[PDB]
């Protein structure tokens, strides 16, 4: 019933609408449905133009707002994206009383509005918009009338809300100081300003969340005003005061007009701005620095004649916080949007036409991640705007609509210049703005203020040590990428300076501990030294419970605890109480997985709180099935993957995530075309912006984690936002990794426990140490380290020894060992040295005999076991028959040892369900040995895929589309319910890398066999595989265009090398095929082996001499043979 | 034209049948023709399996590539 | 730059080495193959401007050297409305390199021109579709129609443009229709066929100091007036400064009109409010060093050097040697605004550019700004010479 419900709510029960949808009433009635919903669009563009906050709505939220007008309730809900600094509307009797800012001031208004049901949303919301504007201003006045005269500070801050106060202080700062400017008497005032500064600081103490957080915010300002005062009374001449004071933005009141809310204005350099009274809350307000005001000067100046406002420099200077602090200045609250290259001309002139008629400020953060062609092209419509403000105008044209011109817009833009994945603006649009560098900001002064605010007993001692001991950290540690001791990281450590000031006391220690827990994750061990010795040079001087929740959640899970393990996931844990991005950076296979996994279990045992994670892999999916994409063929939005995330637990339906912790996953390298986007998301504006103009907060409670093994193509937009934990090694030793792999695949199958206790006696640390030791000399081709080789050695010999269960019942002592001995060995052989050569091989098996020991099963190079007894491959040949005809056929394989050994190891590490890759020169028998494998088998299907260049994950899935059914999250199974299916990937290695360097298709693979499942990127769900194996062939990394594979994919396979067969192997496989060929001719049997021979010889003298040194074309295998 | 269409003649090469061409409805058209011509041939072939293997032998018998 | 050097000198040979004596040809082949580094020699001069050429490459008065070859033979140079004033074509394409664009130049001109200029860039559907019905009305029915950017969109410029100019080759049959197309020359090939039909200009900055002043002033109560002089003054000071990269400025950087406009509109706010001629001259000078000019500036070195001019031209004397040579003094408020524009004008008209501005007008060693123009000199004459063997 949900959809007529839905679609009768929105459009069956409203006869006023009909007007406008006649159309679609009519439709309704008679009856699809969704065809109607999605025909409204129209009509909400019609109640977009009646109220252009309504330009920050997504349809649906639209659809609701239009709906409930009886109710008033989703209205209110609306409030954070509509106004930003309203977090709710007061209703009482039906009737507005005020509004709740984010924070939780309370606004009153002067008069109550009456609502009505006839009166639509946008009707008494621009009757909301007035009053909220006039009861601003109105409690500007009464403060201010109360300060001037002569009322104290600290009897008015606790009675009306933070603008009131500030401006009403600011006003009578400017009065007070320009009558000082009169004369030379400054002592006394400032005498006045640091009592009142030394009284605010005082009763920050004892005060109440609203109130402490206004006195924080009027202490900035008096500190502010009290270094101006200080440097006017230190003047040396008249001129030099008129010319300091002339800098600096000062508060003046029309006190002779008439017009109330265009009353105060704002003098700077000679050129005045109007002052706008939107409220906007109580905002964290920033230090004031000679560059701030620098900043605001230039602004000023570019505001004077409407030029786009423009902020260029490095990352982290504080751009954007400029511009909203610029903003907030002027009593406006500037809107935020973060460009991608998802946007094209249609975006950015649709958010230009929202900004035009709503009369707001709008701020371009990234600007330069622009593609060209926009850049060029949306210079038009800027210039538009440019002149109609100019002039005068009163209507301007965009997208084919002319729409009123709201005198009070302004355009901003943040880019930073030379970074990976930005771009260049052409000159006809840079024309349009006004750029200023932002290079350097003045860290001591806002570190000294921040201290002094949070009350330290000595904040410009600490400053001094802070500011110079991060200046020394960037001047001695080791030259790598993600070294940034600049603004952010300072933020960073005060921030982490608030929760430990009881911990310590206001003092060296709490600076200390931030330092520490700020900065070591991210070190390595030099740099940790470093920081250690600087930190101990510079500077004078119980997580107990924590760390059994670690014990336990490592212990449960199996891993073992560590020292070094149970250090990462300290750091990890003190880092994400106060970073809600973190990004993980570690060799492949160092535990990264496991260090997040075993920390989060434990803050859930340690809280009680659910943990909702989500993993997603973002190179294998696009950004259009990431952030999602609006269709414009329909102007239909759909949400991707992590957009749906994010909305889904904003709605948070039935309250399930109001007690939890929701994680997202990056598992996948950092892209700066993907994580980019996340910009806005990530740093303290704290909002994902969408393409079509919705605006998606981001709760507290909502981190995401980044998982990666490189920093190679990640700028510092990215690692300067994020906390950083470095993975300088293996978080475990080998011991221990065997001793979690054999208990994982132990308890994954009495006798199971005995059998337990002689297997893990088998895998004698001992031996094992030096049969790995020297192991690491041989030669792997397309090789992976031994520390991610185990997993093969421990799966398969489990798989194995299990395999003869049946038949331990009846051995003895002796038989048990020898059969587990020789199983081990080879199990450790072919996970060892499976992907090297021959010789190899057998010398590794030398070695493996010489290290377990003499008098232990003797592994040899075609040991075997049969039904039990010991024997060997070399005595189990049969020989073939073939006739004639079956030359012909692509099926036969004449049997020999070499053949048989690569196909009973190909077998068993398919049993025993480890992902396969086979390796080795072009003809020497990989497809064909795979094939012949499982073409006798009973338990495999096979299906075959050929990777090349260009081909996708799309290719992939369309492969299965006839063998797999999806069966409702959702599951992948095959068609047939008694067969398995073994995916072959030929070629894996040729699929070419893209710009940044990585293989999607590769990464899918990965995706496939280490999460067991993937994203269905339409519907944006959770696939799981059940019974679908990976195997897969290539020629080595070495051949022309062979792309090499990274360590995170290939660790979780086993790699085979497969050679070509000897000389006298070729000579008696072709004598065998000729000698079938002459029963056609049997008068000419006597010739079978000199043709063979001469077949032989012909092949490989034209191998040896026709090289691909002469012609590229020029490659010889056993094929032509 | 486009190096898609490489990746069309690698494929038909590699293997008999082109995945791509064959999604959805038009798989299911294609084992219907494949009963059709299959009954017209006197031949028993039940399952999609057997009717998809048939199909892709015959390709690999009768067509010929020549660059 | 480089290029109409090259050619003044190359067509200067070709002229004279046919029209005068061998003695006359063989000086001025010594000449170039000294300006090149080539060969070194003295020419026999019995022969004046053989002479004069001598004393500058002595002197080494290197650019001087080079705009030997112009002065002496070519009396007359065109600018861009002269081109498109006088011209049979009635598509333009104007060309330059990147921060470098004279969009401005056009619509100056429309303006005096009395002209409606339409500006349209490209890079987008929906201004390519927007463009194409705009240049079939500008043909039927008159007006300037500017296509910025086209490289952005060549796959346009190579089918749809490459024909219309095709079909206006054809009907010349309307006398208000203009096209201008901008392009960079750092950019991608546009068509042959299609530049081939085109007028094009190269637009770049001017290179002389005092001829810089000269037409800012020429674009253009007393202290309005003499404030701008100033101002004109120091955009030029300021712009050839900016050609010494590794000498005057650390780091590149571009100053175009919109600098000097936004300098103009705050002298003038200044002057509105200071009535008393009490001109705030420090506010001036830290406003146009900090926010004008500095705001492009992100060294220290370099906005020190920005200050210095500042402090240099606005310090408010009674009579400014703003360069070694032309003095200037301060109005008299009894004067009338067109008497003092005439007697400004007369300051700047009088004097004379020496062939060492680029040391005493800019205040830089003579040592450091020799290698800058003599391996200009190098390459210019190196390319001349040979052009003139082939
Ligand atoms: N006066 C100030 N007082 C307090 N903090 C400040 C001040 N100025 C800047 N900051 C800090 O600077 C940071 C704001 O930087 P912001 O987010 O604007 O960076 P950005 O330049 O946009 O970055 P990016 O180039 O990476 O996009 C925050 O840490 C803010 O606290
Ligand atoms: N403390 C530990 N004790 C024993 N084994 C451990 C321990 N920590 C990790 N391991 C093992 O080491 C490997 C760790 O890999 P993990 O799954 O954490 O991914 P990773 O190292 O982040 O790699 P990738 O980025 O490729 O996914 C697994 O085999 C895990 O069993
Ligand atoms: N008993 C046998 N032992 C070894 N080789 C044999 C035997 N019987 C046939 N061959 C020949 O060995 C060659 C095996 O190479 P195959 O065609 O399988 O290459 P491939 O592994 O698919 O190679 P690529 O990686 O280049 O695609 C074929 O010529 C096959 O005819």
């Amino acid at each position: 019933q949900f959809y007529w419900l839905d679609l009768y709510g929105i459009l069956g029960e409203n006869l006023d609408i009909q007007n406008f949808l006649p159309l679609e009433t009519s439709k309704f009635k008679s009856l699809s449905l969704k065809m109607i919903k999605s025909s409204l669009s129209t009509f909400l563009e019609r109640q977009r133009r009646q109220f252009p906050r309504f330009y920050f709505l997504g349809n649906d939220d639209l659809l609701k707002i239009i709906g409930s007008g009886k109710h008033h309730d989703q209205v209110s809900k609306f409030m954070k994206k509509m106004f930003g600094s309203i977090e709710s509307i007061i209703f009482f009797e039906d009737s507005i009383t005020g509004v709740r800012s984010v924070e939780g001031e309370v606004l009153n208004l002067n008069e109550k509005i009456e609502l009505k049901d006839s009166i639509q949303a946008q009707e008494w919301l621009n009757i909301l918009d007035t009053e909220i504007k006039l009861s601003v201003f109105t409690q500007f006045r009464d403060c201010l009338g109360q300060l001037k005269d002569g009322t104290d500070i600290e009897v008015v801050v606790s009675k009306y809300i933070f603008q009131a106060i500030l401006l009403s202080a600011q006003v009578m700062w400017t009065e007070l100081v320009e009558k000082c400017l009169q004369t030379n008497e400054f002592s006394k005032y400032w005498k006045e300003v640091d009592m009142k500064i030394k009284g605010l600081l005082d009763k920050l103490n004892k005060s109440s969340d609203n109130v402490k957080k206004k006195i924080e915010a009027l202490l900035v300002e008096y500190l502010h005003f009290n270094n101006v005062i200080g440097q006017l009374k230190n003047c040396s001449t008249k001129e030099e005061a008129r010319l300091l004071w002339a800098k600096v933005q000062k508060f003046y009141q029309k006190n002779d007009t008439l017009d109330d809310l265009n009353s105060v204005f704002i003098s700077q350099s000679g050129y005045l701005l109007q002052y706008k009274f939107e409220y906007i809350g109580i905002p964290e307000r920033l230090i004031y620095t000679p560059l701030l005001l620098v900043g605001f000067a230039t602004l000023t100046d570019s505001l004077h004649q409407k030029y786009g406002g423009c902020f260029f420099g490095p990352a982290g200077t504080g751009k954007t916080e400029t511009v909203k602090a610029f903003g907030q200045n002027l009593g406006r609250v500037v809107v935020v949007f973060n460009c991608d290259d998802s946007f094209d001309y249609q975006v950015l002139s649709r958010l230009l036409v929202g900004i035009t008629q709503i009369g707001a400020w709008g701020c371009f953060d990234e600007f330069n991640r622009l593609d060209e062609k926009v850049l060029s092209a949306v210079s038009a419509n800027i210039q538009q705007i440019q002149n109609g403000l100019q002039v005068g105008k009163s209507h301007i044209t965009l997208l084919e609509e002319e729409t009123p011109l709201s005198p009070h817009t302004a355009v901003f833009i943040t880019l930073n210049p030379g970074y990976n994945g930005r771009s260049e603006l052409p000159e006809n649009l840079k024309k349009s703005f006004r750029e200023f560098s932002m290079k350097s900001p003045q860290s001591g002064t806002i570190a000294e203020m921040i201290l002094q605010i949070m009350g330290f007993e000595d904040s410009k001692s600490l400053a001094s040590k802070i500011v110079h001991f991060l200046e020394l950290l960037s001047s001695k540690c080791s030259s790598m990428n993600h070294y940034h001791f600049g603004l952010r990281t300072l933020k960073g450590v005060l921030r982490n300076c608030s929760p430990l000031v009881s911990e310590f006391g206001e003092g060296e220690k709490t600076v200390v501990e931030s330092l520490k827990r700020v900065i070591l994750p991210s070190l390595g061990d030099t740099d940790e030294l470093v920081f250690k010795d600087e930190l101990s040079k510079i500077f004078d001087s119980n997580s107990k419970a924590i760390v059994q929740c670690l014990k336990d959640a490592g212990q449960r899970s199996g891993f073992s605890m560590s020292e070094e393990f149970l250090k990462k996931c300290m750091q990890f844990y003190y880092m994400q109480k106060t970073q809600q991005a973190l990004i993980l950076v570690g060799k492949a296979g160092c535990g990264k997985t496991a260090t997040w996994k075993t920390v989060i279990d434990a803050m859930a045992i340690f809280d009680g709180h659910a943990n909702v994670v989500y993993v997603i892999d973002t190179k294998v999916l696009t950004k259009e099935s990431l952030y999602g994409s609006m269709l414009k063929a329909t102007l239909e939005w759909r949400d991707g993957l992590f957009t749906s995330i994010l909305r889904r637990v904003n709605d948070d339906i039935t309250g399930t995530f109001k007690n939890s912790r929701i994680w997202v996953v990056f598992d996948s390298d950092l892209d700066p075309e993907y994580v980019e986007a996340m910009n806005s998301v990530l740093d303290d504006n704290k909002i994902l912006t969408l393409p079509n103009g919705e605006r998606l907060p981001i709760p507290p409670n909502f981190r995401i984690l980044f998982e990666t093994d490189n920093l190679d193509h990640t700028t510092p937009a990215t690692i300067t936002r994020c906390g950083l934990l470095w993975f300088s090694t293996d978080v475990c030793s080998i011991s221990s990794k065997i001793d979690h792999l054999l208990n994982k695949s132990y308890e994954a199958l009495f006798e199971l426990d005995k059998l337990k206790d002689l297997i893990s006696d088998s895998f004698d640390m001992a031996s094992l140490t030096n049969i790995f030791t020297c192991s690491n000399d041989l030669v792997h081709i397309l090789g992976v380290r031994t520390f991610n080789k185990l997993e093969t050695a421990v799966q398969l010999a489990v798989h194995l020894i299990s395999s003869y269960r049946q038949w331990f019942q009846n051995l003895d002592d002796k038989s048990l060992k020898d059969v587990i001995t020789l199983l081990i060995k080879r199990s450790l052989l072919y996970a060892l040295a499976g992907d090297s050569t021959g010789e190899s091989q057998r010398a590794f098996i030398q070695t493996i005999n010489t290290y377990f020991g003499h008098d232990s099963q003797e592994l040899s190079d075609y040991s075997t076991i049969v039904i039990l007894s010991f024997s060997s491959f070399c005595s189990e040949i049969p020989s073939v028959s073939l006739e004639a005809h079956e030359v012909m056929r692509p099926d036969i394989v004449i049997p020999t040892i070499d053949t048989i050994k690569h196909e009973k190891i190909f077998y068993d590490l398919l049993n025993s369900k480890r992902g396969i890759i086979l390796c080795g020169p072009p003809g020497s028998g990989k497809t064909m040995i795979m094939n012949n494998a499982l073409r006798n088998s009973s338990l495999y299907d096979v299906v075959g895929i050929n990777f090349s260049k260009d081909t996708t994950t799309e290719h992939i899935l369309s492969a299965l589309h006839r063998h797999t059914n999806y069966v409702t999250g959702l599951t992948l199974l095959p068609k047939s319910d008694i067969k398995n299916l073994v995916l072959f990937c030929d070629q894996i290695n040729l699929p070419k890398l893209d710009k940044y360097g990585s293989q999607n298709v590769v990464l899918f693979l990965r995706q496939l066999m280490e999460k067991q499942g993937f994203w269905k990127t339409p519907e944006n769900k959770w696939v799981t595989i059940e019974r679908i194996h990976i195997v897969g062939a290539c020629n080595p990394p070495t051949d022309p265009g062979r792309i090499p594979m990274s360590e995170r994919f290939t660790r979780h396979a086993a790699i085979l090398y497969l050679g070509y067969p000897s000389g006298k192997s070729l000579s008696q496989i072709y004598e065998i095929y000729y000698k079938a060929i002459f029963k056609l001719v049997p008068e000419f049997r006597s010739y079978t082996e000199p043709f063979a021979r001469a077949s032989v010889h012909l092949y490989n003298e034209c191998k040896a001499r026709y090289s691909t040194g002469l012609q590229s074309h020029y490659l010889f295998s056993p094929r032509e043979l | 034209l486009e190096t898609a269409f490489l990746e069309r003649m690698n494929t038909l090469l590699a293997n008999a049948d082109i995945p791509d061409l064959f999604q959805g409805e038009e798989y299911d058209k294609l084992l219907n023709n494949l009963r059709n011509k299959t009954r017209s041939l006197g031949l028993l072939l039940d399952t999609e399996q057997e009717l998809y293997d048939w199909f892709v032998g015959e390709i690999a018998k009768n067509l010929h590539v020549v660059f | 730059k480089k290029f109409k050097m090259i050619m003044a000198m190359t067509m200067f040979c070709l002229y004279k080495f046919d029209i005068e004596s061998e003695q006359y040809k063989e000086a001025v082949l010594t000449m170039i193959g000294v300006l090149s580094e080539s060969s070194d020699g003295v020419p026999k001069l019995t022969n004046d401007d053989l002479r004069y050429l001598w004393d500058y490459v002595t002197t080494k008065s290197y650019i001087s050297a080079l705009n030997w070859f112009k002065n002496e033979f070519f009396v007359d140079e065109w600018n861009i409305a002269d081109v498109v004033a006088n011209s049979e074509n009635n598509y333009f394409t104007m060309a330059s390199e990147r921060d470098v664009d004279g969009t401005f130049k056009l619509i100056e001109l429309a303006k005096a021109s009395k002209e409606s200029l339409k500006i349209i860039p490209l890079g987008s559907i929906e201004n390519l579709n927007y463009a194409q019905e705009e240049i079939s009305k500008s043909k039927i029915e008159g007006g300037w129609i500017l296509l910025q950017n086209i490289q952005m969109s060549l796959s346009w410029v190579k089918t749809y443009l490459h024909k219309h100019v095709e079909e206006t080759k054809a009907a010349e049959e309307h006398e208000k229709f203009k096209m201008f197309m901008t392009c960079h020359l750092t950019g991608d090939k546009l068509p042959a066929p299609l530049l081939q039909r085109t007028d094009r200009v190269v637009y770049e900055d001017i290179p002389g100091i005092l001829d810089t002043v000269k037409d800012l002033w020429g674009s253009q109560g007393v202290w309005s007036v003499y404030c701008t002089f100033l101002l004109s003054w120091f955009h030029a000071l300021i712009t050839a400064r900016t050609r010494l990269v590794p000498h005057g400025f650390s780091k590149k950087y571009y100053f175009n009109d919109c600098d000097f406009q936004f300098a103009s509109v705050y002298l003038e706010n200044v002057l509105a409010t200071n009535s008393t001629n009490n001109i705030p001259w420090a506010q001036v000078r830290d406003h146009i060093a900090t926010i004008v000019y500095g705001g492009k500036i992100d060294e220290e070195k370099d906005l020190e050097v920005v200050a210095k001019l500042c402090a240099h031209v606005f310090c408010g004397s009674d009579n400014l040697q703003i360069v070694p040579g032309v003095r200037i003094p301060q109005p008299l408020l009894q004067q009338s605004e067109e008497e003092e524009r005439a007697r400004l004008t007369a300051i700047l008209s009088n004097t004379i550019e020496p062939a060492d501005s680029l040391s005493s007008w800019l205040q830089l060693p003579r040592e450091s700004i020799l290698d800058y123009e003599r391996l200009q000199a190098k390459e210019v004459a190196s390319s001349t010479e040979q052009l003139l063997q082939e």
